[PDB]
């Protein structure tokens, strides 16, 4: 709670590790990506 | 004794289940004020379940607004001026087809 | 307690960013999503007003940018009074005409007036809802009696005897 | 009335404030916000007036079942009570008067 | 009953001898719109109140008449 | 005027006259259904729902 | 924040190090430029123009599932 | 229990191979006159219908 | 025998009547018992909609035909409309008159055979109608608590005995049709309430009715039988005997 | 035939009656099984599924379960006319007898 | 029509290909009824035939058919007045004096 | 609060809240069978048997994907239930619909049948989100009671039993504790409970007439530029 991520007062080490909602959207569209491998091949 | 105490204990069960609908539902509607301030997806969200039946109106083609629903209350405010005033008829989908066609005696099948 | 199962059925189509489903809810999420959030002026006056002047040079500059770029800007305008008249006669009747003349056609006012309505409905939709409520809870009450009256049977026949 | 004033000033007009506090931010906000769509821990705003049916009963037994009484409740029900439905509605009192003559008499 | 008293009261619904003889306003407002105002809803519901009463809040009779 | 009269028998009154409706039933399960179901819930509309 | 960012970041730990922890608290001038050029989350860093395929794309594959299915 | 809930006011015509049995093709039509001669009784008796005959007289 | 046929393991006497609204096809057969995730195939291959028009539609409808191909064996649509077709085709080139003439006993030919290929529907209402009016048979059977067991209806191969029915020994009539149009079978019946069980034999054929050329019932039961059997009881009624009612009515003998 | 039971798969198992009491006795245990059966005990063998608490719907369930037990394929003709505890004990001699004779299931 | 008035080198493209489907689709509606009436189609038409002469039936069918598509293809007369009407009022704007 | 004023809102060519057989020109008229030649028409008596087939199918291949749980089995009964009954209690006289009520609900409900036949069908994918959402919680439920701890759920029933006893302690004069006392001490923990969570603002506006949105920023102007990341 206390402990969420802050863009003020963050570390250098969490941002490179944040893994934030944007990513969760990108790891999404990844999935669709590997899995037309053989219908694009 | 021992049959009725039982039996009007799980009457109290089932209507003291309704009792917490009602009261549980008032009172998450403490939060929900003014539905005219808040955007279309997020009024979706605390009705939650809307999203899934307008979904199935989507995917089995009934764009036909307010065809499945018994009380069509939208329809009837947009067609209180409306010219050969109508409603759409319950579950209509936009893409059946009960016309006929007959041969009689006389022309035009009459 | 007995333990529960582990998990349900997972699709291996479906995801939150990408549903397998279509709806107008999620377009209307991703058209926010790229409109962003409501730019909300933290000002005391809006920003026109308070730099009507300064709006007011740029504004005469691009006319003279594209004033002085037209060399045949009067080409143009002589281009362009033959459908100026044509379209402003052929639908002034349809736009402002009918609004003192044959006919009304208020069509789109019936369109404003059923909307303007729902406004108000969607206003009172606490209210309209918590009446209904009172009647259910009333019934609900009334079945809550008879347990009220069982659990005096134990007193009243021990007081009897 | 029907004469604000300028263009320029039009946005002015809308605001209104609940407390006495100068300047006034002008701006009148359209919507709320909703940055992140967020599952809420609030249940549906759809289960507001419906009337009582079988969920009502499907549901009172499974709480019923985390207790050890509401267990020998809903066994003895589904068991040994002659009704051709569990949506019990008591509309008269013969079904309680008379089990209490038939249990008094001692 | 007291409300339906004076509906039919004709001394409480009753227009003036000159009633007929002053200008009237021919319109409910639907014809020019402010478009553009804060207070366009309060407009809206103004032209429909008056609609209603006209029809004694019957619009069928505003449908298949004369407009 | 035209416009109008161009639907109005193209397709409104052509097909008027080509195709009709009929007004037998091969079937007529929802009526007794029905019937039968408000039966079912006479209790809880003597509640007043 | 996407891979393109934290790539940036892994190359430019050197330079944030300098700028954040010995610019940006110096005193004066310096101080106030090396807290403007600060490295850190993107604030307003979101991108319209994938923002706008996205929406776009949603709505013409609404469209797509309509015409396609008949 | 599906004829239960069959009803029998369907039982007006009794369709075959898109045509209605019960139509009094002895009184109405090309079929009416009983004047007609050997082709002309032998042609409707191939066919049994008017309507068939002219369909296909159409494109011959 | 049923002539339109799936891999469809439910209704199969409906199989044929049902036009369900279905856009494409079911991923699967329907259903026999509740199956596991993995025990059929998720986002099945691509040009499966194709694939199941043709071995749901395309496939049992041409098993329909080769089923009873021996009815549309006869001298009229093997020689006689080949052989027209065949004569105007040679001018074809000539003008568009040609054309037309050298297709529509094409045409004709499939609709003779699309009409005979399919499967033989009598008004089952009508029978059902029949049945229940026998005093013998309703004290058993009721529609609300009798079931079909077994039920099979097939046209019979070739002319009949040509002395119980001389009417088919006709030159001309043998030239357009090879069979007989009519049909026998059978329907095997159970009864949920009194637990009776009976097989309701029947033999049809095509009768003329008030009209001159047009067939009056292409399905009239001219022998119905029904053998009842019970708990310990075997009854047999005779709903219509074939020796009293070929001696009212003949067959129709239909032509093209 | 092996199936999901509360996340673990498990095989399942076939039965044959072929007695009058082995078919009133699964009967019985079928329909009390079934969570909307009302007077569970008070259900003997000419109890009528309306008086329980089932309805048209409630007897496909319960078709479909004696399917998943008894193995048989069920035609939707059948299905509506299953309205008592006696029905479903005739169907079955009905079946297992049809089977007995004619060597096959009946049609479905 | 105004929003395509980039899309292409003629602001009534889509205006003049429609007008063409408008006119095909619609050629083709009584094609397809009279399929779907199948063999029959002249007796859902004119109804029963009056004499035994199939050549005289023929010319009365021909005749039938004819007053079947006539229905359709004359209504598109009243397009071509709406068309001469637009076109007067134009001519007449256009050439409107202004000095 | 709000009703509609129009007393002819229901009005319609056809009657009072006709959504069954609206009124238009081609209307339904008999056949005659003596003067029929030859008919075309679609409607059959095949829809009562198709609407028991089209349950069990729609049933069962649901089924597929429950992973044999139970309960979640026993509650979508319930909910197909009220798919199929809406033709039996709807205010809609379904047996009066223009051209055949049964047929035209039972192709709807193939429509629906066909999407559940490839698992894509929303309800079925709103009920694996759903119950995975459930099971979720009951888990952690299940791990805090096999450490001995007690759930979140159980601190608030010991909690509000101790404030029945302390209520019914103080009130001797009256000793009817009704069932709307009892819901206003829970009520006035839930409220309390909630407002202690850092829940997102459900609510437009908090205690002023403001926002609670992060948009919602004013002047005056107090906040320096945004500060970098630490090392
Ligand atoms: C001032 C103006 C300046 C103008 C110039 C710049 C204009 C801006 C352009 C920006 C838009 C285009 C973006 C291009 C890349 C930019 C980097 C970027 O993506 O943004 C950072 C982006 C972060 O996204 P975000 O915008 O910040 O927020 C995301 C949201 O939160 C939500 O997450 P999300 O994942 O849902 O969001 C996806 C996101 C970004 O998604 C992407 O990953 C971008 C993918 C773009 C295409 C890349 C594949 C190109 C295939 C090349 C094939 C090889 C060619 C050579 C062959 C070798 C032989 C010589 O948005 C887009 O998809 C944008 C795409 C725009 C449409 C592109 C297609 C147009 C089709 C119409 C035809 C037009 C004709 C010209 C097209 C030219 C194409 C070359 O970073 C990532 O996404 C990381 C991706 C991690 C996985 C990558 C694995 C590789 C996947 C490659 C695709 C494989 C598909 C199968 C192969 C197909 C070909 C055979
Ligand atoms: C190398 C040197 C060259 C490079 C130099 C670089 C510097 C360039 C300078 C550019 C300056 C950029 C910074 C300011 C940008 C926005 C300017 C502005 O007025 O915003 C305040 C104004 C209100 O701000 P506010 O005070 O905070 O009030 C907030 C409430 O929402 C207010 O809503 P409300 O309804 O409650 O209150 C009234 C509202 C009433 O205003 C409105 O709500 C809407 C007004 C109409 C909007 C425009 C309709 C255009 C329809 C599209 C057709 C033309 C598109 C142009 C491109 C087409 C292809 C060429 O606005 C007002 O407060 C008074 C009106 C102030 C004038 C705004 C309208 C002027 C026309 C701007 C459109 C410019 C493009 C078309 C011009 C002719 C073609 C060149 O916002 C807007 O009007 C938005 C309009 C769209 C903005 C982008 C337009 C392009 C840039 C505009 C530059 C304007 C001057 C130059 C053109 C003038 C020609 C006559
Ligand atoms: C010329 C150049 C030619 C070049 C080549 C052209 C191409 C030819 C090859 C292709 C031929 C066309 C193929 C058509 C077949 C396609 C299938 C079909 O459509 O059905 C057949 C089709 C069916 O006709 P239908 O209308 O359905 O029959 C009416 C009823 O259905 C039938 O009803 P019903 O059966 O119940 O009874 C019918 C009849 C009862 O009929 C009978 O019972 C008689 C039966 C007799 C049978 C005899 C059997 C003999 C067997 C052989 C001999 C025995 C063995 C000998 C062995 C010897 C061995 C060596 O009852 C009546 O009372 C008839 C009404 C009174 C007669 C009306 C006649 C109108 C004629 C008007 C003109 C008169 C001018 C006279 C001048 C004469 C001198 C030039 O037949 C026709 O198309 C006939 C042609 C109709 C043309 C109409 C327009 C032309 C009018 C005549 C021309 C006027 C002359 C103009 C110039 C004047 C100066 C010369
Ligand atoms: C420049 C272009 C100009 C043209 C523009 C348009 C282009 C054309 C496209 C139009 C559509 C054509 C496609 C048709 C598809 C048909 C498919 C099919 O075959 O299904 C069968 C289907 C019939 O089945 P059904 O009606 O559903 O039910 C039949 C019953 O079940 C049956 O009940 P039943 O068993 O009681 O009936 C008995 C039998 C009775 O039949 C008879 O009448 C018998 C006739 C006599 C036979 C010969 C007897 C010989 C006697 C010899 C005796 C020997 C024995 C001697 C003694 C023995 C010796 C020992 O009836 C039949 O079975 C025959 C029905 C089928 C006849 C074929 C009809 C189609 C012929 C088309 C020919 C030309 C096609 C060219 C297309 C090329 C491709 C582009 O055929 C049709 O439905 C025909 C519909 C036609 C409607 C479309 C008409 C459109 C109007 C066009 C003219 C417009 C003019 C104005 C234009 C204005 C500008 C646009
Ligand atoms: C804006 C850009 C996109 C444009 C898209 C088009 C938008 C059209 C908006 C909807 C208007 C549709 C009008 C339909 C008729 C409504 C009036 C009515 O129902 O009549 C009732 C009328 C009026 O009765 P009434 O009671 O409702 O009104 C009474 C009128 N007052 C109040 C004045 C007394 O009664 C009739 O029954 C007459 C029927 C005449 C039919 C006329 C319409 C025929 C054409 C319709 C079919 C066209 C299909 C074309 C498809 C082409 C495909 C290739
Ligand atoms: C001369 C060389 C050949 C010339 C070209 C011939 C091409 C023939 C194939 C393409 C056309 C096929 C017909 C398409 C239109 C009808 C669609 C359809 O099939 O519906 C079926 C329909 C299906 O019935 P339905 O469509 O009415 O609906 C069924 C009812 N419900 C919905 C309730 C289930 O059935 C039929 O019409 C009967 C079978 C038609 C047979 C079609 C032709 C088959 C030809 C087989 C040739 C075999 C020998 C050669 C090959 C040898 C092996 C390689
Ligand atoms: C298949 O079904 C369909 C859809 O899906 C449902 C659709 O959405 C749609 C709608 C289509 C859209 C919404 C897309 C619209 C896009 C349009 C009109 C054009 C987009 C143009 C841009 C975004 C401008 C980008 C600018 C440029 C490309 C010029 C500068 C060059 C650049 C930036 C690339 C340099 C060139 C290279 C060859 C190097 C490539 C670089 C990379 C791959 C780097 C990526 C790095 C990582 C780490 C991923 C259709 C029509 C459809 O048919
Ligand atoms: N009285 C009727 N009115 C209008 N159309 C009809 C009528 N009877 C049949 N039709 C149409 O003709 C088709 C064939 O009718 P048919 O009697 O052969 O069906 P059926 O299911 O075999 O009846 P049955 O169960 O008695 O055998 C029907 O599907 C229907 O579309
Ligand atoms: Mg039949």
């Amino acid at each position: 709670p206390q402990l969420w991520p802050n863009p003020n007062k963050l570390r250098f080490a969490d941002l490179y590790k944040y893994q934030g909602v944007e990513m969760k959207k990108i790891n999404d569209s990844i999935k669709n990506y590997k899995a037309a491998k053989f219908y694009i091949g | 004794l021992d049959d009725i105490e039982n039996e009007l204990s799980f009457h109290a069960a089932i209507w003291l289940n309704a009792y917490a609908d009602y009261t549980m539902f008032l009172f998450e509607l403490e939060e929900y004020n003014d539905p005219n301030d808040y955007l279309m997806h997020e009024n979706f969200d605390f009705f939650r379940g809307l999203e899934t039946e307008l979904e199935e109106l989507t995917e089995t083609h009934n764009y036909i607004p307010g065809a499945k629903d018994d009380v069509n209350l939208r329809g009837y405010l947009a067609t209180q001026f409306a010219w050969g005033k109508k409603v759409i008829s319950f579950y209509r989908h936009p893409a059946d087809d009960f016309k006929c066609a007959k041969a009689t005696k006389n022309m035009l099948g009459r | 307690m007995k333990k529960p199962m582990a998990k349900a059925y997972e699709h291996p189509y479906n995801s939150e960013h990408h549903p397998l489903n279509f709806s107008a809810v999620k377009i209307a999420e991703t058209f926010h999503d790229f409109i962003g959030p409501e730019q909300v002026s933290p000002h005391y006056e809006s920003f026109a007003m308070s730099r009507k002047f300064l709006l007011t040079f740029w504004g005469g500059f691009f006319v003279l940018n594209f004033g002085m770029a037209t060399v045949d800007l009067n080409w143009i305008m002589k281009s362009t009074y033959i459908p100026w008249i044509f379209w402003f006669q052929l639908m002034y009747f349809y736009v402002e005409g009918k609004n003192s003349m044959f006919m009304p056609l208020l069509q789109r006012f019936y369109r404003r007036a059923a909307a303007n309505e729902i406004f108000t409905m969607e206003a009172f939709y606490h209210e309209n809802i918590e009446n209904k409520l009172r009647n259910l809870m009333r019934i609900t009450k009334g079945q809550l009696e008879y347990w009220d009256i069982h659990t005096s049977y134990g007193e009243i026949r021990a007081d009897s005897i | 009335t029907l004469q604000w004033g300028s263009l320029a000033e039009r946005p002015m007009v809308d605001r209104v404030m609940s407390t006495s506090t100068w300047p006034v931010p002008y701006y009148q906000r359209l919507f709320k916000a909703y940055p992140i769509r967020e599952k809420k821990d609030k249940m549906s705003l759809l289960l507001s007036d419906i009337d009582i049916d079988d969920t009502n009963w499907y549901q009172a037994k499974d709480f019923l079942r985390g207790s050890f009484r509401g267990r020998q409740i809903v066994d003895y029900v589904e068991n040994n009570i002659a009704s051709n439905t569990y949506i019990l509605i008591q509309q008269d009192v013969a079904n309680m008067a008379k089990a209490y003559v038939h249990d008094i008499c001692g | 009953s007291l409300h339906e008293k004076m509906q039919t009261d004709y001394l409480w619904v009753k227009d003036h001898s000159q009633a007929d003889s002053w200008a009237k306003a021919r319109t409910h407002g639907y014809n020019y719109i402010a478009h553009t105002v804060p207070n366009k809803k309060e407009r809206y519901e103004m032209i429909w109140r008056s609609m209603g009463k006209s029809t004694d809040w019957e619009l069928e009779k505003f449908r298949l008449g004369k407009k | 005027s035209q416009f109008v009269a161009f639907f109005a028998i193209v397709f409104w009154l052509f097909l008027f006259l080509y195709t009709f409706f009929i007004i037998e039933k091969h079937e007529d399960f929802f009526s007794k259904k029905r019937e039968e179901r408000k039966k079912k819930l006479k209790e809880l509309w003597n509640l007043k729902n | 924040m996407n891979p393109i960012q934290k790539a940036w970041l892994k190359i430019l730990e050197p330079v944030s190090y300098v700028i954040n922890e010995k610019m940006a608290k110096r005193t004066g001038i310096i101080g106030k430029l090396g807290r403007f050029f600060a490295i850190g989350p993107r604030e307003y860093g979101v991108h319209p123009i994938n923002r706008m395929f996205i929406f776009m794309n949603r709505k013409y594959m609404a469209f797509q599932a309509v015409a396609l299915h008949r | 229990m599906w004829y239960k809930y069959f009803s029998k006011q369907s039982w007006n015509l009794r369709v075959w191979r898109k045509a209605n049995l019960k139509y009094n093709q002895d009184d109405f039509g090309m079929t009416q006159p009983k004047y007609i001669a050997r082709f002309g009784d032998f042609r409707f008796r191939l066919v049994r219908t008017e309507g068939a005959l002219r369909g296909c007289m159409f494109f011959v | 025998q049923m002539g339109f046929s799936s891999d469809n393991p439910y209704n199969k006497r409906w199989e044929y009547k049902w036009k369900h609204s279905y856009y494409t096809y079911p991923r699967d057969y329907e259903h026999t018992e509740v199956r596991k995730p993995q025990d059929s195939k998720d986002v099945p291959p691509i040009y499966f909609a194709y694939y199941k028009d043709f071995v749901d539609r395309w496939l049992p409808g041409m098993n329909m035909w080769w089923q009873r191909r021996h009815r549309i064996f006869d001298k009229f649509n093997v020689y006689f409309l080949p052989g027209m077709s065949l004569f105007f085709y040679q001018f074809a080139d000539l003008a568009l008159g040609f054309k037309i003439m050298a297709a529509f006993p094409l045409f004709l030919a499939y609709t003779r055979i699309r009409d005979k290929t399919l499967d033989p529907d009598f008004k089952e209402t009508y029978l059902r109608d029949m049945i229940y009016q026998n005093p013998e048979i309703t004290k058993y059977f009721n529609e609300e608590t009798i079931h079909v067991l077994d039920y099979e209806f097939e046209y019979l191969p070739g002319y009949l005995c040509p002395e119980k029915f001389p009417e088919y020994q006709n030159k001309t009539w043998q030239f357009f049709n090879t069979d007989t149009a009519q049909a026998e079978g059978f329907f095997k019946f159970g009864d949920v309430e009194s637990g009776a069980t009976m097989t309701l034999k029947f033999k049809t054929m095509p009768i003329p009715g008030k009209f001159r050329y047009q067939v009056g019932e292409p399905f009239y039961f001219y022998d119905l039988r029904a053998e009842i059997k019970c708990d310990g009881v075997y009854k047999e009624v005779v709903l219509v005997d074939e020796k009293e009612s070929l001696k009212k009515i003949r067959p129709f003998l239909f032509l093209i | 035939l092996t199936q999901y039971v509360e996340g673990q798969i498990v095989n399942r198992n076939q039965l044959t009656l072929k007695k009058q009491e082995d078919i009133e006795q699964y009967v019985l245990k079928l329909v009390r099984g079934y969570f909307r059966t009302t007077n569970k005990q008070g259900l003997n063998i000419n109890s009528v599924l309306q008086d329980h608490g089932l309805d048209e719907f409630d007897s496909i369930e319960l078709a479909m379960q004696v399917e998943e037990d008894l193995g048989y394929v069920i035609s939707a003709e059948t299905i509506p006319v299953l309205n008592k505890v006696k029905h479903f004990v005739n169907y079955i001699n009905h079946v297992e007898q049809f089977k007995a004779e004619n060597g096959k299931a009946p049609i479905a | 029509h105004g929003w395509t008035s980039m899309l292409s080198h003629a602001v009534l493209l889509l205006s003049c290909y429609s007008i063409i489907i408008m006119f095909l689709f619609i050629l083709g509606m009584p094609t397809l009824l009279l399929y779907d009436f199948g063999i029959f189609f002249l007796a859902y038409l004119k109804g029963a035939g009056k004499y035994i002469s199939s050549v005289a039936e023929m010319m009365f069918d021909y005749t039938a058919c004819l007053v079947f598509y006539i229905r359709i293809l004359a209504q598109w007369i009243r397009v071509v007045l709406m068309v001469v009407t637009f076109i007067s009022l134009s001519h007449y704007v256009s050439d409107f004096d202004i000095t | 609060g709000y009703k509609i004023r129009n007393k002819s809102i229901f009005w319609t060519r056809a009657g009072w809240k006709n959504n069954w057989h609206p009124k238009n020109f081609n209307a339904p008229r008999p056949s005659y069978g003596e003067f029929t030649m030859g008919i075309r028409c679609r409607n059959d008596h095949h829809s009562f048997l198709r609407y028991v087939q089209t349950y069990r199918n729609m049933s069962r291949h649901c089924k597929q994907y429950f992973l044999g749980d139970k309960q979640l089995e026993e509650t979508f009964i319930l909910g197909l239930r009220s798919l199929f009954l809406v033709p039996y209690d709807s205010q809609c006289l379904t047996d009066q619909i223009k051209h055949g009520g049964e047929r035209r609900f039972v192709d709807q409900l193939d429509r629906d049948f066909e999407l559940i036949s490839y698992n894509t069908h929303p309800y079925q994918l709103f009920t694996y989100t759903v119950r995975n959402e459930h099971l979720a919680w009951k888990n952690e439920q299940y791990e805090k009671i096999q450490k001995g701890e007690k759930t979140f759920e159980q601190e608030l029933l010991d909690y509000l039993d101790e404030q029945v006893l302390a209520e019914k302690a103080k009130l001797r004069d009256g000793q009817n504790f009704s069932i709307e006392r009892m819901t206003e001490i829970a009520l006035h923990v839930f409220r309390k409970a909630r407002a202690g969570k850092v829940r997102p603002a459900q609510d437009v506006r908090g205690p002023d007439g403001n926002v609670n949105d992060f948009l919602e920023q004013r002047r005056p102007f107090e906040h320096p530029n945004p500060t970098g990341v630490t090392h």
